[PDB]
RNA sequence: GGCCGUCGCCGGCAGUCGAGAGUGGACGGGAGCGGCGGGGGCGGCGCGCGCGCGCGCCCGCCCCCGGAGCCCCGCGGACGCUACGCCGCGACGAGUAGGAGGGCCGCUGCGGUGAGCCUUGAAGCCUAGGGCGCGGGCCCGGGUGGAGCCGCCGCAGGUG
RNA sequence: UGGAAUGGAGUGCCUAGUGGGCCACUUUUGGUAAGCAGAACUGGCGCUGCGGGAUGAACCGAACGCCGGGUUAAGGCGCC
RNA sequence: GAGCGCACGGGGUCGGCGGCGACGUCGGCUACCCACCCGACCCGUCUUGAAACACGGACCAAGGAGUCUAACACGUGCGC
RNA sequence: GAGUUCAAGAGGGCGUGAAACCGUUAAGAGGUAAACGGGUGGGGUCCGCGCAGUCCGCCCGGAGGAUUCAACCCGGCGGC
């Protein structure tokens, strides 16, 4: 029975959440996908610093 | 892990909790937070004293960073610099007072609290109290605003 | 390979004549198997006098005596010939009955082992 | 626990070499499997994929 | 039949109560069979002080340690804390301790073996003193933690002084009736 | 090492069968002495019988000092204020029985459960045999059966009691330790008397059983072992 | 650290089968098979063990080296007793007594040889 | 009175004497023909085999643990000590709604692990067959079948 | 430590079910009365079997682990 | 100044006591399969009250749900 | 019937083939519907035997044997 903290949370739309998405499983198959950009890119402009300008 | 819970115990029970001579059904009295002005009146007013109402004067874009000003006690006042400085009373080229900052250790204000052993200091930071600026004269050192 | 067990109490049981569960009357859709009966109005649950036992823990037999074969023995499920030797010491009170699925080939291996260290089998040769 | 003892190392065709070397501090930790099983049956659920 | 009733009967501390890991059950395997043996009483206490919860063994600052091994008689005795040591940031001076205890912070080690001290486990001192001869024990704030605040008469009652569960401080959260007279009601 | 070790051997084994020797004489000379306490004490209640008829004069005998309790109603249907007072002398059981001394603190308390003990005064006989054939021992928190002095003893020590004969004499005659001689004995369990009772749920005065039957507790007493 | 390394592998699938409501351990020398703690030569320092001879005739006593560390290609002194059964128990009795060496197993060993040496004769009852 | 289980004894065990068993190595003198001059007190505890188990000065050996002999073993095993084990005392036991504990009860998959089982016959299915457990269930024999399956430690769940 | 008798107390959290009740000795309001409605005290039934009342919630006896021997309470002892 | 014993109406039973039937018959608590004689209302649920002339239920197999999952928060316990 | 096949108790909606239900054979039984809690009779059943059970287990005497290298020690050699 109530006794505790008075708090109200957010999940509270009758159209469902999963309009929206719910779901991060690319992140260890997309970090490997960034640092193919930098491993082609830095290859690409040879000498000059890989860290921008 | 499902084979912890107790509904795994639960089996062969009629109705494995919430009984049997009133079923409680999907939602009865309210959902969240119904009620509590009128029926749920006696919760609401021994768990939470203060909940309906207001206090005015409000602030309209709060920006919570210009009013940045952690605070630093004098307890542990001498943490923020290495071992080598407090031990030298009169050693190592360490005269008659070392200077602590305290806006680079990411504190402001200077509280005081707490005794701060017998050494001349000058304390660095943006605001002081008037014990905390108290205690570190009386100790022998000074206090030394900067912003 | 039959010794004289090492010691031959009386193995007295309070009972085991199953316990059947409430309501088999003409219901194969209710197993022989046990379930406390945990309604509201039923005979069983209330203990009358008449209707079927129902276990409690009063029916437990001698801590020295239960699991006791009637010969005098107590079982262990061997599989193989190296899980033979572990009786090699405790072969006075303890019986190697053999598995269900190994081969005709080599229980004659088994049994074989069993007659030299004096180990009792209560399953002796059963295929050829 | 202290006191490394010296360990021997084996060559290429057994017939233990000259050289030696001192064991490593390591191997001497708090052993503790409520840990090991604790951090293990974990780090096995990271590799799973999704199944609805 | 006899007509006692059986609420008590169970109980709650019992012969003996848990213990977790291989390291800890060593030691609860000893000072149970020198709990048991011996004629002493800081075995027993030290016993039943190896069962308990995480939650009943709190932390003893280096601090507090001082303040209870300053007190006059108490020099040249060996501390025992069931629990573990923290260090004290706010203690700048030299102590001369010679502790016991479970788990000693990195730097609370580094400090009182520093001074010349002597740090003691929990096998190293059956050894030297099992009567328990010669040791002050000590534990830390049992009623510190956090929570303390909330237990208690419950909040909105006339004298009450607990802490009530909230989101967060705030100007529109704590006080709206119940907390200011100009609102209909206070306790 | 071996020889002086050897004397050490034979002078605690001589020492034992010292001291028990020592013990035999003093349990045994109490229990004569005290059965000439118990003639005498009989004898001069016959005396002073005689001695008053002679000259016309009413003897009036003492109220006496003792009572035996026993319950004859079991749990059920029990009041609140009757099932306080049977649990304080320490009746929990349906016939169980204690020796409770008598006195106006007391005799209240057996009249707010008349209707649930039968108790009279216990003659010598039934002493003697109430402690020794159901005298178990509430050493602690553990009933064992006396059936050594060592028992009483080690518990009563401190009191003068030490063999099963006095144990026997402070319930008879309320000593100045009545009351612990009293507590070491877990409360009697006594079989359903022989013969029935003739009805449970009625006065004695009445013709049952139940209520003060001053001197007839013996043959109850009798029945139920 | 004897205890330790018993600590870890009192249940842990090792060696152990549970069948039957008896627990049961499998190791090179163990004199038993029920008990344990007491008859691992896994576990301790020095232990004793008593196993049929290779050859099929005759017993083999094995103990362990104490000096030495935990190099187990070497750990293990093996020998042979070929004697008649009752001077094969005095060998046994003598080596671990007369040695003090873990006389805890001075009794399970000679049972366990005795067996051994029962088994390679015809059978006798 | 037997048996089972729960609970209590802050229970006993590293091999137990305590239902009261009142401990040691020396020194110096006198030395003790047995022990510490507490009892008709009749009140917790002060006599009859002490100075033989086997062993000595004008041999030594406190007897290599060729046993201190223990009628309990303190370096030292009972059926015995998988301490998460083993054992001893007592008191008690009903119970829907409801809570908790224990399951070597059961189902399906996974990481280890049984030099596991299996065409000299697995999974399943049948059974007036032999048994264990109070019980969840399990194990074995017989028959049919024709290719996979189970135990132990942990893990997860669309598990009865 | 200072009236009798009994066994150990003190203390902190988290809390599912319940919030449709009924019966009896007594005390008792409305009613003509009710196997009616409404209250106090205690004990019962619901949650509870067992011996007896032929039968039965609630009356009398009595409180339940599995058993052997003995004796009982309430009831009874023509035959069933 | 010293061993023998009855041991004992003694820290819970032992015989340094016997006999039968065994190739046309023995034993099976366990635990069966049928049958005979002695005691017993049909289960689940609402209910103060169930066998109820209260409702669901012909029978069998499989599927089948007070929760599962995510997010909060509280307390308890485990390890840094 | 014969035959192919390892198998047709793999026959062209054919791997394994339970329960409800049905036929038939064998066994037992029958006027208070069937069905359910204690012993006897029976069993197309099985199970373990059994003309004896001189059951094993250590230690002593006995008369036969037999190995003697053999027991004892002593010396050599190796391991702990």
């Amino acid at each position: 029975a109530p006794s505790r903290n008075g708090m109200i949370l957010k999940p509270h739309f009758h159209k469902d959440w999963q309009r929206r998405v719910a779901t991060w499983f690319n992140q260890p198959a997309r970090k490997i996908r960034r640092r193919k950009a930098r491993q082609a890119r830095a290859r690409r402009i040879a000498p000059r610093p890989a860290a921008g300008p | 892990p499902s084979r912890l819970r107790k509904t795994r115990k639960l089996r062969g029970h009629v109705s494995h909790g919430h009984g049997r001579i009133g079923k409680h059904r999907k939602h009865p009295g309210g959902r969240g937070n119904a009620g509590g002005m009128h029926h749920h009146r006696i919760n609401f007013d021994k768990y939470h004293p203060g909940y309906f109402g207001k206090v005015g004067m409000r602030h309209y874009h709060l920006k919570r960073n210009q009013s940045f000003c952690p605070t630093v006690n004098l307890d542990k006042l001498w943490t923020l610099v290495s071992e080598q400085t407090r031990v030298n009373a009169a050693k190592n080229k360490t005269g008659a007072a070392p200077i602590i900052d305290v806006v680079r250790s990411g504190y402001y204000k200077v509280l005081g609290k707490g005794k701060l052993p017998k050494q001349p200091v000058i304390v660095k930071a943006k605001f002081f109290s008037r014990r905390a600026e108290e205690k570190i004269k009386g100790v022998g050192g000074a206090c030394v605003l900067v912003a | 390979a039959a010794l004289r067990p090492l010691v031959k109490p009386k193995i007295v049981k309070k009972r085991t004549k199953k316990f059947i569960r409430h309501q088999s009357d003409r219901y194969v859709k209710i197993k022989r198997n046990w379930r406390k009966p945990r309604g509201i109005d039923n005979r069983v649950r209330r203990r009358f006098k008449g209707q079927i036992l129902m276990p409690n823990i009063g029916y437990g037999s001698n801590k020295k005596t239960k699991h006791m074969l009637p010969s005098g023995f107590r079982k262990f499920l061997v599989h193989n010939v190296k899980e033979l030797e572990v009786l090699l010491m405790c072969n006075k009170s303890y019986c190697a009955e053999i598995a269900h699925n190994v081969s005709s080939k080599n229980r004659k291996a088994i049994v074989e082992r069993a007659a030299q260290l004096a180990i009792r089998v209560t399953n002796p040769n059963a295929r050829l | 626990a202290c006191a490394r003892p010296l360990i021997s190392v084996y060559s290429e065709k057994g017939e233990s070499s000259g050289k030696n070397v001192t064991l490593p501090a390591v191997f001497k930790a708090p052993i503790r499997p409520d840990i090991v099983n604790f951090v293990h049956t974990n780090l096995r659920k990271n590799n799973r994929q999704p199944y609805a | 039949g006899v007509d006692i009733r059986h609420n008590k009967d169970r109980k709650v501390r019992r012969k003996e109560p848990k213990s977790q890991d291989i390291y800890l059950r060593l030691l609860v395997k000893l000072y149970r069979f020198l709990a048991r043996r011996t004629n002493s009483t800081f075995n027993q206490v030290v016993l039943k002080r190896l069962f308990m919860s995480r939650t009943n063994r709190p932390p003893l600052s280096l601090s507090r340690m001082i303040r209870k091994m300053k007190l006059p008689g108490r020099e040249n005795k060996t501390a025992v804390v069931v629990g573990t040591i923290t260090d004290d940031v706010r203690v700048q001076e030299v102590p001369k301790l010679k502790v016991c205890a479970l788990r000693v912070t990195s730097r609370a080690r580094s400090r009182i073996l520093r001074a010349g001290g002597k740090i003691l486990t929990f096998d190293q001192l059956a050894l030297d003193s099992p009567k328990g001869c010669g040791t002050v024990l000590l534990s830390g704030p049992r009623k510190g933690r956090e929570v303390y605040r909330h237990f208690g008469k419950a909040p909105g009652t006339p004298h009450s002084h607990t802490k009530p569960y909230v989101r967060s401080k705030g100007r529109k959260f704590e006080r709206a009736r119940g907390r200011r007279a100009s609102r209909g009601y206070k306790n | 090492n071996f020889a002086e070790l050897k004397i050490k051997r034979l002078r605690k084994k001589f020492a034992q069968k010292m001291l028990r020797k020592a013990r035999r004489k003093l349990i045994y000379e109490k229990a004569k002495h005290y059965h000439k306490e118990y003639r005498q004490m009989y004898r001069t209640e016959i005396r002073m019988a005689r001695m008053a008829r002679k000259a016309g004069n009413f003897y009036v005998p003492a109220e006496p000092k003792l009572a035996f309790v026993i319950r004859i109603r079991g749990i059920n249907g029990v009041s609140p204020k009757v099932r306080k007072v049977l649990q304080l002398l320490r009746l929990r059981q349906i016939f169980n029985g204690t020796f409770v001394k008598l006195n106006k603190a007391s005799i209240n308390m057996l009249r707010i459960v008349e209707p649930y003990i039968a108790w009279g005064y216990p003659n010598l006989k039934s002493v003697n045999e109430l402690i020794y054939k159901r005298g178990y021992g509430k050493i602690n928190k553990k009933r064992i059966a006396l059936t050594d002095n060592t028992l009483i003893a080690r518990s009563l020590g401190k009191y003068n009691i030490i063999c099963m004969e006095d144990l026997i004499h402070e319930i008879y005659t309320v000593g100045k330790h009545f009351k612990e001689a009293n507590n070491f004995l877990w409360p009697f369990k006594l079989s359903s008397p022989r013969g029935g009772m003739k009805k449970k749920t009625t006065h004695f005065v009445e013709g049952g059983d139940a209520g003060n039957r001053e001197d007839q507790i013996n043959r109850l007493i009798r029945r139920m072992n | 650290s004897a205890h330790l390394q018993w600590m870890v592998v009192r249940n842990c699938s090792s060696f152990l089968i549970k069948r039957n409501k008896q627990t049961y351990s499998t190791e090179p020398n163990n004199l038993k098979a029920r008990n344990s703690f007491r008859y691992n030569g896994l576990i301790h320092r020095k232990t004793v063990g008593v196993e049929p001879a290779a050859d099929g005739k005759g017993v083999v006593v094995v103990m362990k080296r104490r000096s030495g560390q935990r190099k187990p290609a070497t750990s293990y002194v093996r020998t042979t007793i070929n004697k008649n059964a009752r001077a094969t128990l005095s060998s046994i009795r003598h080596m671990i007594r007369k040695n003090k060496y873990h006389p805890d197993l001075r009794m399970a060993a000679i049972r366990r040889a005795s067996a051994i040496l029962r088994s390679q004769k015809p059978v006798m009852v």
